[PDB]
């Protein structure tokens, strides 16, 4: 969606890509493309990932937890 | 809060003459007209839409009643009275302003409009005598500019001014007067425009009548009928003893608007007489004035000498078209236009050109004293009157300068609607004519006017717009009665 | 994102009629409350606070513009509202900010190429008085009237052409002197720093002296404590008196006792020191300022080359002349009946003498008066269908930025903007890039600009070209914050 | 005031044309119609909401007069016309708010009008009349998208038939042509294959008592609108006198003696296809009766009880260009829009007999012209390049709205079908309607005649310059 293109279109030619090849492909911010993601030199931070995962986790589940807000 | 219904009055005249001040000259824009039931009307000149236009305030009424005066005399410049009128209120309006009694301004106003009126009368022009070609010429292409056919221009004027002046009468009081519908027009199938031939008298296109009528016969009478001469089953069928009783009193060429007859070729012979369908009674009652005869209802009865006469009859093919060439009657009323072609449809334009065209020619062979046109006369006025009003020293002095200057707003709603900026078209006018008379010797610059195709001063005595002197002068004096009529109110 | 390009439309237009030698000068009225009346773009800046943070990120590209090219910021102001105003035009068809981002990214590289082919360089050098008279002549035209520039450039390109010396140059050489009294025409050139005095008792012919800086202005027991007074002060002037000085400087008035005083070990009085007067005369001398009359040394003096009084100008003005490098500072007088229209002058003959400090730095003109845009906008627009893509719409919308300027030049000289742009559009195909826009017809005509003489700097629109499109697409990246 | 009620009569007609901006195309988005009592009706059609819908402006309801005008003359591309106005209206403002006057737009866009005619003449491809198989390509091309798809192929024919069955001797050779002379005969009930078409013209109705001579091989029909003047009609002897008056048994008695028959309550909707289609002529004042009084008719007379009712027959008429086309069905849903799309199909035979041409569909042509101008104007100069360059880059909104109405973003599929038509100089493609992509037309089959294309054009352009040369709408608010 930032680089202006269909956020769906983009998704669904991602997936289909994906499904039919093993390669892990990735959206091509130039033109709206399936992009390998590994030629190109993309890469993220392994540990970036993880505690990605480990922080969005632990806040979605605090907030979905609580009930009945309270003024101290 | 109101007060000085004076200034109520001119205010109303002001939105008034606003109402239609864009819509001056030939080029302005259209009014769109809503009645209570919801209909519209789109109109050009703005003379239909004061007819049309639903006035209240009574002070408006006035203006709307003397326009309306105004169109019954010659039926021209009820924009531009009402335009004039509405300026000379304001101008008036603020002269009354500043400490200056009206009845001094109405005084002031009628000694401008007497010296405008004596002005002109001795700076008009009457050269639209025999030796006035190029003038008309150029008059007719003016009319006829801003078209494709501009390449070959002089031909269709040459031919169009030879038509209208070959064609004149001569009514009781001496004066030449001119009926537009006593040309027409005439389609024609093949080449184009280019090679059109003006016809010395009416022509119709329809089927062959015969060609018993030689190269020129020594006498053509015109017999026109009404009816037509079919067989049926002072003759009970009306094929045979009319015609000879007719032809007995001299019918050389019977014209029968109906049905050919259907032995019609054994008398045609010996008579030549006519046999066509479908006779337009617009150019029958032409036919009927030029050669002098009149339409017989029925023959069963004065039509010897009464009967018209033609000099020649000419049969040919013209642009692959057989025409009659009823040509050269007694009275010249009798002409037609072919108009080479391929329909009158793809012409359109052409024909009403050429109509434009013959109407201001015979605008301005008509009522021989003609005035430039195209704000030349308001700019020479606005300089003539400043001059007469400095020399005068009573308090009217500042009406008539203010008349002066007001009357420029004529050549400036033109140039307005014309899409070119007023100031400078005005200003370039009045510099033109001021050295018209600061200079003796450039004395032939008067005729300065604006163009509005290409919106720069240019001359128009050589270029021929023009008007006729009796319409400026009856707008001038109707301005100011009306202006002078609001002024009286308090 | 659409409030950030308003208030930078509304910033632009604001300033936009003082483009051009027709700008309809304004009422400037500071936070003291001067009646000020000036045309030039960057005093007007400078005086309006903005307040709306993309008008402050236009104002500060401005700035750096002034700050390395001397002029030429009221282009980068109308420039970059017309950019912005296209932006928006393109953003609401349905271009993405980044699309037009890189559209502009890449219009302003290919003209940053496109323009150095427009270049009718320098005569011969910075000397020949009388041609650098004629480069010089654009720039003052057009910041304030078309009517003094005759004189005004020459006076201001005389002064500075004194020391092209080694190519290096510095505008706080040309300082500017400020003389109430009759016309601009008693103004000429002079050289040193020139202020006025009070006292008299002055010599003329005066070597490297010794200059003081002052940093802070001035029964029986009353005669007792009037000799005491007395003879205190005989110990203040005996202490500024020692080490040989001969000058003393005060920014408050005169004392009858004290010129006597000074007049006794002939002691130039010297008064009337403004405060901004104080630290540039320290350093134009190598100076240090003093606190009172009690501590003034050998070491804590300048030292000037001549001091002496000159009538010049109908007025008496002391003037420090030859320093160090002798030749470095050259004053330059100005006579005018009242400041509000002096420092008008003041600030086109600064505006002036950074055009020429351009010139020095490269010799490359360009012709002005609409004639270099209207060229690069052609060659732009041009070049905008050979490139496939979404960018040629920001690339043709630049090609319009770019056509913005005469149209504003044209505007302030009361002429149909479309008319003339058309026209000048029209000529530039075939009578091609020396041709500009005539100011004096008041018909829209069009008129050769190389002729005609005016041409301007080529780093300059070089780096108002970058400026501007630096700060368009700068502000052009931002979407809200709450205010 | 001044320019603002200009600024107004624009503003209504580009809200009044982007109401229905986005019900065109095979993929028209469905409008909802609510009457002031609750009920609820949608429709893909932009003629009913331009209908139902109340405007409270005149420049809108002179919009809404232009397409109904612009509907009964050509048939289809009512909201082509309403999008083209309105959004030359709408890039007017730009011009309008530049303190232009209206003149040097009117004179632009008469200049553009006249290049946009002139391309569109040059780029139409070239189309032969009366072979069926491109006919058919036409029919699916036009007629199709509709509720006929699976009952088109009866109505090929039927057109078919109809382009050949007005023919017109006016001006020329047989170029002029007329659809409300046709006589459509309706009938619902049974299958829908007896439908055929018959040559001559075709009449309801039938004398009371058909015990008489009613048939004879030279059908000479007399109109007439007295015993007296039935032995007058004995003046050239006729076999048939058709009249608007009830016969009666003594009055059929009088006919038989005279050897004619007459006919009553006959819509004038049928009488004058009758004496089109036979050439009679009428006449009662003794004196105008001539020889000119009886004209040569029909040659064959049939009488027929179709559908256990009361018809004529009349075959083998003098003129046959009212000739007798039949309609049968189970009811008039679709035989409606039938005739609907055979006059379109008219119209194409028409404009082929006029100029043999189609032209590429899908925005095909908007594209093509908008390019030609574009290219056009860089030439030539002046201040009105600027209408002149702004009336190409707004007609593009065809293409623009089929891929607004189809899934697909408008901005890249348009750029880069511009780029197709810049740098490639024989190809005119197009957008598919379907898919929402770019595609050769000549290769996917749409194609538009002549005569819609310049109409729409023409009438655009028109409504354009007259809503701008209106400059005031004061004779009461
Ligand atoms: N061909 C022309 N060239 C220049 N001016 C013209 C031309 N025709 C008409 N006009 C101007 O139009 C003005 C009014 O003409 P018109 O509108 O026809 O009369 P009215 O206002 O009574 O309808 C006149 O003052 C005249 O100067
Ligand atoms: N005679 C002239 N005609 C047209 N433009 C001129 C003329 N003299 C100067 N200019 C223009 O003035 C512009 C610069 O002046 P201005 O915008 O007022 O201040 P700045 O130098 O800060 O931009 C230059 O672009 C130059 O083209
Ligand atoms: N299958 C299709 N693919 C692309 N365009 C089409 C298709 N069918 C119709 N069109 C377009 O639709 C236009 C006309 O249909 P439409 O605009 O819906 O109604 P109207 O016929 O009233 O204008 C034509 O210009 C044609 O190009």
């Amino acid at each position: 969606q930032n680089s202006g293109f269909d956020l769906q279109e983009t998704l669904v030619k991602i997936q289909a890509e994906h499904s039919e090849s093993g390669q892990l492909v990735g959206v091509d911010l130039n033109t709206g493309e399936p992009m390998v993601a590994a030629e190109v030199g993309v890469w993220d931070n392994y540990c970036v990932k993880k505690q990605l995962l480990h922080s969005c986790t632990v806040i979605a589940t605090n907030i979905l937890l609580v009930d009945e807000i309270m003024r101290a | 809060t109101g007060e000085t219904i004076r200034s109520q009055n001119v205010m109303a005249a002001a939105s008034i003459a606003n109402i239609v001040k864009s819509s001056l000259g030939p080029v302005g824009l259209d009014k769109m007209l809503v009645d209570d039931i919801g209909d519209v009307t789109i109109t050009n000149d703005g003379a239909t839409i004061l007819k049309l236009l639903e006035v209240e305030h009574p002070a408006a009424k006035v203006l709307c009643e003397l326009a309306d005066l105004q169109d019954k005399e010659v039926g021209d410049g009820t924009t531009s009275v009402v335009i004039i009128a509405a300026e000379l209120l304001k101008n008036a309006d603020e002269l009354v302003k500043q400490k200056i009694h009206p009845t001094s301004v109405i005084s002031g106003y009628r000694l401008a409009c007497k010296e405008a009126v004596r002005y002109i009368n001795e700076n008009l022009i009457v050269n639209t005598d025999e030796l006035g070609r190029d003038c008309l010429i150029n008059a007719a292409k003016t009319s006829m500019s801003s078209k494709i056919i501009g390449i070959n221009g002089d031909f269709f004027a040459n031919m169009v001014v030879d038509a209208v002046l070959a064609i004149k009468y001569t009514d009781i009081r001496g004066q030449p007067r001119y009926p537009v519908n006593s040309v027409n027009i005439l389609k024609a199938h093949g080449r184009s425009q280019m090679e059109s031939m003006l016809i010395s008298g009416y022509a119709l296109n329809c089927v062959v009548g015969s060609q018993g009528m030689p190269k020129r016969i020594v006498n053509a009478k015109i017999a026109c009928l009404d009816f037509s001469l079919q067989k049926t089953k002072r003759e009970s069928d009306i094929t045979k003893e009319r015609i000879q009783k007719i032809l007995a009193t001299g019918a050389n060429v019977i014209l029968t608007t109906g049905g050919i007859d259907d032995m019609c070729l054994k008398y045609f012979v010996e008579a030549g007489a006519m046999a066509v369908r479908r006779v337009l009674k617009r150019d029958l009652k032409r036919i009927a004035k030029a050669s002098g005869a009149t339409i017989l209802s029925t023959l069963a009865n004065f039509e010897a000498a009464m009967l018209g006469q033609a000099e020649e009859v000419v049969q040919e093919r013209i642009c692959d078209d057989e025409l009659i060439l009823i040509k050269n009657t007694k009275a010249r009323t009798s002409a037609s236009i072919i108009l080479r072609g391929a329909n009158d449809f793809m012409c359109d334009e052409m024909e009403r050109s050429l109509h434009d065209a013959l109407c201001v020619v015979k605008r301005v062979l008509e009522s021989k004293s003609v005035v430039p046109g195209g704000g030349a006369v308001e700019a020479a006025l606005s300089i003539y009157l400043e001059n007469y009003a400095t020399s005068m020293g009573s308090r009217e002095q500042l009406a008539i300068a203010e008349f002066a200057r007001s009357l420029l707003v004529i050549p400036n709603t033109l140039a307005v609607n014309a899409a070119q900026d007023s100031t400078d078209l005005v200003a370039k006018l009045r510099a033109f004519h001021n050295e018209a008379q600061v200079n003796p010797e450039r004395k032939n610059l008067k005729w300065i006017g604006l163009d509005l195709s290409n919106g720069k001063p240019r001359d128009n005595k050589q270029a021929g717009v023009f008007e006729p002197t009796i319409v400026k002068v009856k707008s001038l004096k109707f301005a100011t009665e009306a202006a002078i009529t609001i002024l009286r109110i308090d | 994102v659409y409030r950030n390009i308003q208030a930078c439309k509304e910033l632009a237009q604001t300033t936009r009629t003082a483009y051009g030698p027709n700008g309809m000068n304004k009422m400037v009225i500071n936070h003291l409350e001067k009646l000020f009346v000036t045309n030039d773009a960057a005093t007007i800046l400078r005086e309006l606070e903005v307040q709306h943070p993309a008008a402050k990120m236009i104002v500060m590209a401005s700035h750096m513009q002034e700050q390395e090219v001397g002029d030429g910021t009221n282009f980068v102001l109308v420039f970059a509202g017309a950019l912005l105003e296209l932006a928006e035009e393109l953003l609401r068809i349905g271009l993405s900010v980044s699309e037009v981002i890189e559209g502009y990214e890449i219009a302003c590289r290919k003209a940053h190429e496109i323009l150095p082919n427009l270049v009718c360089c320098s005569a011969k050098n910075l000397r020949d008085i009388d041609e650098v008279s004629s480069l010089l002549r654009t720039s003052i035209m057009s910041k304030q009237y078309g009517n003094e520039v005759f004189l005004a450039k020459l006076i201001a390109q005389a002064c500075v052409s004194i020391f092209p010396d080694s190519g290096h140059f510095n505008v706080d050489n040309i300082r500017v002197c400020k003389i109430l009294g009759s016309g601009i025409s008693s103004s000429s050139v002079l050289h040193g720093m020139v202020f006025k005095k009070e006292t008299e008792g002055d010599v003329t012919s005066v070597k490297d002296a010794k200059i003081a800086v002052y940093s802070c202005p001035f029964a029986e027991e009353l005669m007792n404590f009037s000799k005491g007074e007395e003879n205190l002060m005989d110990a203040q002037v005996k202490a500024i008196a020692d080490t040989g000085a001969n000058v003393v400087v005060t920014g408050g008035k005169v004392a009858d006792m004290a010129l006597h005083y000074a007049n006794k070990y002939n002691i130039m009085l010297v008064r009337l020191n403004s405060k901004w007067d104080l630290r540039r005369l320290c350093k134009t001398v190598g100076a240090t300022a003093l606190p009172r009359l009690t501590p003034p040394v050998l070491e804590e003096m300048g030292h000037c080359d001549s001091v002496y009084l000159s009538e010049v100008g109908d007025t008496q003005v002391v003037v420090f002349k030859h320093e160090k490098e002798d030749g470095a500072i050259s004053t330059i007088v100005l006579r005018g009946s009242t400041d509000n229209l002096m420092d008008d002058i003041e600030r086109a003959v600064d505006d002036g003498v950074n055009t020429f400090k351009v010139l020095t730095r490269d010799k490359r003109l360009v012709p002005g008066g609409g004639a270099t845009e209207i060229e690069l906008a052609k060659q732009i627009t041009s070049y905008g269908e050979t490139c496939p893509g979404l960018e040629q719409y920001a690339i043709k919308k630049f090609a319009e930025a770019f056509e913005a300027i005469p149209r504003a030049l044209a505007e302030n000289s009361g002429v149909k903007a479309n008319e003339v742009i058309s026209k000048l559009y029209a000529v530039h195909q075939e009578g091609n890039k020396n041709v500009g826009l005539d100011i004096e017809a008041e018909v829209p005509a069009v008129k050769d600009m190389l002729e005609a003489g005016i041409l301007d700097t080529y780093l300059g629109k070089y780096w108002a070209i970058k400026l501007a499109t630096n700060a368009a697409v700068t502000v052009l990246r931002v979407d809200q914050i709450i205010m | 005031s001044g320019r603002k009620v200009q600024s107004g009569n624009i503003n209504a007609a580009k809200t009044i044309a982007d109401i229905i901006r986005t019900c065109l195309g095979p993929k028209s988005m469905m409008k909802m119609l609510l009457d002031p009592m609750g009920g609820i009706v949608m429709t893909n059609d932009g003629n009913a909401i331009l209908r139902e819908i109340q405007v409270q402006h005149p420049a809108a309801k002179s919009m809404i007069e232009i397409s109904r005008t612009q509907d009964e003359e050509v048939g289809d591309g009512t909201t082509s016309v309403i999008i083209l106005a309105g959004e030359m209206l709408s890039v007017a403002e730009h011009f309008l708010e530049q303190q232009m006057h209206p003149t040097v737009v009117i004179s632009a866009y008469r200049k553009a009008l006249d290049d946009m005619i002139s391309t569109l003449k040059k780029i139409s491809i070239p189309v032969d009349i009366s072979d069926s198989d491109m006919m058919l390509n036409i029919i699916n091309s036009s007629i199709t998208t509709k509720a006929i798809s699976r009952w088109s192929s009866l109505a090929c024919n039927i057109a078919l038939d109809a382009v050949k069955m007005v023919q017109f001797e006016e001006n020329g050779r047989k170029e002029i042509d007329i659809k409300k002379y046709a006589r459509v005969e309706k009938i619902p009930g049974g299958i829908i294959e007896d439908s055929c078409v018959l040559r001559g013209v075709m009449i309801n109705k039938d004398v009371t008592h058909p015990r008489m001579r009613r048939y004879i091989k030279n059908p000479r029909i007399v109109l007439l609108d007295i015993q007296q003047l039935c032995e007058d009609i004995i003046q050239l002897k006729p076999d048939v006198v058709i009249t608007e008056k009830g016969i009666s048994d003594l009055a059929q008695h009088y006919l038989m003696r005279a050897n004619i028959t007459a006919i009553r309550r006959v819509r004038k909707t049928d009488n004058n296809r009758i004496a089109r289609a036979c050439g009679a002529r009428i006449v009662s004042r003794p004196e105008e009766l001539r020889e000119d009084d009886v004209g040569t008719g029909a040659g064959l007379l049939e009488i027929k009880k179709i559908g256990d009712e009361y018809f004529t027959f009349i075959t083998d008429c003098k003129d046959p260009k009212a000739c007798t086309i039949l309609l049968r069905g189970a009811s008039k849903e679709i035989l409606s829009e039938v005739e609907r799309n055979l006059q379109d199909a008219m119209q194409v035979c028409r404009n082929v007999l006029l100029d043999p041409q189609l032209v590429p569909g899908g925005g095909a042509s908007e594209m093509a012209v908008a390019h030609a101008l574009t290219e056009k104007s860089k030439a030539m100069t002046g201040v009105e390049q600027w209408p002149y360059r702004a009336v190409a880059q707004a007609l593009e909104v065809i293409p623009r709205t089929l891929i607004q109405n189809c899934g697909a973003s408008t901005i890249r599929l348009l750029t880069s079908l511009r780029a197709k038509h810049t740098q490639e100089n024989c190809e005119t493609w197009g957008v598919n309607g379907e898919t929402g992509t770019l595609v050769d037309m000549k290769e996917l089959g749409i194609w538009e005649p002549l005569a819609v294309k310049l109409q729409t054009y023409k009438t655009a352009v028109e409504t354009a310059v007259l809503l701008l040369r209106i400059d005031d709408i004061v004779s009461g608010h």
